RNA sequence: GCCUGGCGGCCGUAGCGCGGUGGUCCCACCUGACCCCAUGCCGAACUCAGAAGUGAAACGCCGUAGCGCCGAUGGUAGUGUGGGGUCUCCCCAUGCGAGAGUAGGGAACUGCCAGGCA
RNA sequence: GCUCAACGGAUAAAAGGUACUCCGGGGAUAACAGGCUGAUACCGCCCAAGAGUUCAUAUCGACGGCGGUGUUUGGCACCUC
RNA sequence: CCUCCUAAAGAGUAACGGAGGAGCACGAAGGUUGGCUAAUCCUGGUCGGACAUCAGGAGGUUAGUGCAAUGGCAUAAGCCA
RNA sequence: GGUUCUCCCCGAAAGCUAUUUAGGUAGCGCCUCGUGAAUUCAUCUCCGGGGGUAGAGCACUGUUUCGGCAAGGGGGUCACUUACCAACCCGAUGCAAACUGCGAAUACCGGAGAAUGUUAUCACGGGAGACACACGGCGGGUGCUAACGUCCGUCGUGAAGAGGGAAACAACCCAGACCGCCAGCUAAGGUCCCAAAGUCAUGGUUAAGUGGGAAACGAUGUGGGAAGGCCCAGAC
């Protein structure tokens, strides 16, 4: 489950989540799974699509994560009231953003290809889209 | 083989180009050689689909805007961020 | 680093003869020639010079590059500058030590009647 | 001067405090009012400032 | 564990491009020589650029550095 | 007019690098060091007295786009005002408009004084 | 000459209990209930790894995903002192 | 009390917001003159280890600043007398 | 808690600092009255300025994935190798409130100039009130980008603002009520009846009462578009 080894700072701030993406293109692979929404990407959400992936590929190609949750999440626990500090971090998200390339994949033929990422989409809570690696 | 029909833009910026976008059309521009840059507007679905191929981006192509039939090679182009549609084109002339 | 090194050390001192208005009397010397220019608060023009490398003053000397010749070269640029009407400039040792030959051309240009 | 004709066609209430001051300048004092000002770059750029609530006829 | 700061000290610009400042007029206050003093500007000991005569302040990019100078231009 | 040196402006289209090139003069190394002065050891540096030797090093000039640097047009992003929506985000009208990048440029330019060959 | 450090420093000099309690007040501020919210909880669904002798989907549904209810624990302090 | 962020490119700007410091030190660690310029790695070298000292090279401040952080600092504000 | 006749003009604040201070008070800010005085003030245009925010980028600070070029450790041999590991460097891919080799729009300071505005400005003085704010938009912290939640900034409204609209609804949309009128034009919003005004005109869409509450996902619903494969060597 994806994390940074280690931070400069344990606590972000909520921050915002407005823009289109940086990471647009195909670029290791033929082929790639592309979101179309935007949203946080939680690290457990990224290792079950990745899970999925290399089940519905077994052993078969290559397989790169283009995201990596590096904001800290927070939150109170239940019964605590408001203030007291800042909560405790709890997850590791990524921000996402219409057209980030977010799993990517050769070595395999497209068909599997699609299916592979079919599986692994229904494990986010954004909408993607197939898509295929472009020349110039 | 690659023939684009184009026509001159009138007016420039973002809100004329986001009025094409709007209307199956998109943004051009032809560079290189001493000739001052010319910007074009192309009908999308005509580009799209010829790009879609594998020798528009490789081959010599040209483009006919008054009349005047100018060769050009692809050089960049500025997709979609998530969709299959085209935001703008550099041409080169050669 | 040799050469380098004396224009950093001259830096400060020039600069501040910069901040400060004043015609500077500049001196360059090399194990050959010395020479002395008089520049004003520009620092790009000159309007006053005198240097060993000439024949006005060079065949009255041994050797150009002596303390003698400092000394010439001193108490020619004082007479030039007192010419044009130039009195109260500052010394720009320009990275040397105020030790021999400048020093040399720095004290003629005093008995010479320029001030500093 | 060419000497323009302003117009106030909606209200300066919930506007900014730098549109009301610009058609204070102008004279412009209600929905309605018709002022008549010298035609100048400094008078039409008053008038860019507030165009959602002026119009002019030349 | 987290709840301290520090007064605001009220540093930069003071005098900006153009004005006509007095001497002595503080003309930036900051920490360091961000700007430094160019013609007939004085730095201070906390580096504060002030007026030495009175004119017009002038920023101007100057050296090798291309550091940020001010100076005093007399009007 | 060409070469050199000093002082500046300008502060990388000015820099590094690479290949070549120059010694009448100037500049550099260089020769020597009782005395001037000097090394927290050293005449290396600083420094003084010099002028056999060399332009090797350096320096300067010339050349060469490997690099750095500069850099459009166009589009993109953002945004002031106004308006609107499916309002955690966006769109429209208008105005302003990047950054990155692309084509491309690019082996600085210029002044004062001095000296030297002509 | 003051960790007058509660640092614009009440006095040189100061800790507690009150269910034996009392007054002035506050819904400016808690406890009950209502209200907003729905993290939690409850209920449902999407993907289906697999279990199910074979067989994902009779039954269950890992890793994860989306909602619904106002329904527990809570959050807030808008009503009522 | 100091520093940064929050803080929305002048200043200022809140939370039992996020992160760290101070309650000194110094007759030199101050003044001035003069001089010098780092870290790190590379190559080679007695005891030498992966790292002491020496020499060269690349490097160009990736160091250093009496103590936090920030902004500064080569004309050094950094090292030496 | 309450504080008793009338009309006319202006008209806040719920902030900062400090307080055994936090529902009190004081100075400042904001109100008013008076006096005095400079294009004093504001808007736009032009000019002069500084930025380091948005966005961007990854040289630096850190963080991140892949690949390439490869020292160095360590399971063993008892130096050879090693299916493990491997930094620096190179190429590619991203992320940052406390990163910046880039960098706006805006806002702010200043200058000039015109129109414009009942001096709108500043100063001194007389009298104050106020220092519980609220919702909305924008930008944010905090919380769950939960709360009619909480804390800042900025604007607007309410507070102290009636009227019309949003069924009803302080804070939203329109719009600022001196009085009177059985006159007229418009705003937002609306025009079949309750209910003032189109059962308006042209072209289409929908068949779900969708409209007139709700997501992932699901599906020969239906409209439109771009192409394209098979097709009278006979296809579905
Ligand atoms: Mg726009
Ligand atoms: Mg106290
Ligand atoms: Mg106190
Ligand atoms: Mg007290
Ligand atoms: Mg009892
Ligand atoms: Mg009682
Ligand atoms: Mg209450
Ligand atoms: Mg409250
Ligand atoms: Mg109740
Ligand atoms: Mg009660
Ligand atoms: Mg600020
Ligand atoms: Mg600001
Ligand atoms: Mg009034
Ligand atoms: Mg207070
Ligand atoms: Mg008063
Ligand atoms: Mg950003
Ligand atoms: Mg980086
Ligand atoms: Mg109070
Ligand atoms: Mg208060
Ligand atoms: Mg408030
Ligand atoms: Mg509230
Ligand atoms: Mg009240
Ligand atoms: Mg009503
Ligand atoms: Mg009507
Ligand atoms: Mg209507
Ligand atoms: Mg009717
Ligand atoms: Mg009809
Ligand atoms: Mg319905």
């Amino acid at each position: 489950m994806l994390q940074p080894k280690r931070t400069k700072f344990r606590k972000m701030h909520k921050g915002r989540n407005r823009g289109l993406a940086q990471g647009t293109d195909v670029s290791f692979g033929s082929f790639g799974l592309k979101a179309v929404g935007r949203g946080r990407l939680t690290a457990r959400q990224i290792e079950a699509a990745r899970r999925a992936m290399t089940r519905a590929v077994k052993r078969q190609g290559k397989i790169w994560i283009r995201v990596f949750p590096d904001k800290p999440i927070t939150e109170k626990p239940l019964a605590v009231r408001m203030g007291k500090g800042k909560g405790n971090v709890e997850y590791w998200v990524a921000l996402i953003q219409p057209g980030k390339v977010l799993y990517e994949m050769d070595g395999v033929p497209e068909e599997l290809a699609r299916e592979a990422f079919k599986l692994a989409a229904a494990k986010l809570p954004i909408k993607t889209t197939f898509v295929t690696k472009t020349v110039m | 083989m690659f023939t684009i029909n184009a026509e001159v833009r009138k007016e420039q910026g973002k809100g004329a180009s986001r009025r094409l976008r709007a209307a199956n059309k998109f943004p051009a521009i032809i560079y290189g050689g001493k000739e001052a840059p010319l910007a074009i507007e192309l009908d999308h679905d005509k580009v799209m689909n010829m790009q879609a191929k594998a020798e528009f981006y490789s081959e010599v192509l040209t483009i006919v805007v008054d009349g005047k039939e100018i060769k050009v090679k692809a050089q960049d182009v500025q997709r979609h961020p998530y969709k299959p549609k085209l935001q703008h084109i550099d041409f080169v002339r050669a | 680093d040799k050469k380098s090194a004396r224009i950093r050390r001259a830096t400060r001192a020039r600069r501040k003869l910069q901040e400060l208005g004043a015609t500077r009397l500049v001196v360059h010397r090399t194990p050959r020639h010395i020479y002395a220019q008089v520049i004003a608060p520009n620092g790009s023009e000159v309007l006053v010079a005198a240097s060993t490398v000439e024949k006005a003053i060079a065949e009255q000397l041994k050797y150009t590059g002596n303390k003698d010749a400092a000394a010439a070269v001193g108490k020619a640029v004082a007479e030039r500058a007192l010419e044009k009407g130039i009195k109260d400039v500052s010394f720009d040792r320009s990275g040397f030590q105020y030790h021999g030959r400048v020093q040399a051309l720095a004290d003629a240009a005093r008995e010479a009647g320029l001030q500093f | 001067a060419k000497t323009i004709k302003i117009t106030q066609t909606r209200s300066a209430i919930g506007r900014l405090p730098k549109h009301k001051a610009t058609l204070l300048g102008l004279g412009l004092r209600r929905i309605g009012h018709t002022v008549e000002r010298e035609d100048t770059p400094a008078i039409r750029g008053m008038i860019n400032a507030v165009s959602f609530m002026v119009k002019v006829e030349e | 564990r987290n709840g301290r700061d520090s007064e605001a000290k009220r540093l930069g610009v003071k005098r900006f491009g153009g004005e006509s400042v007095l001497a002595g007029s503080i003309i930036v206050r900051q920490r360091g020589t961000k700007f430094h003093a160019g013609a007939n500007v004085g730095c201070g000991r906390d580096h504060t650029l002030f007026a030495k005569a009175d004119g017009k302040v002038k920023f101007e990019v100057k050296g090798p550095k291309n550091r940020k100078f001010i100076s005093i231009e007399a009007e």
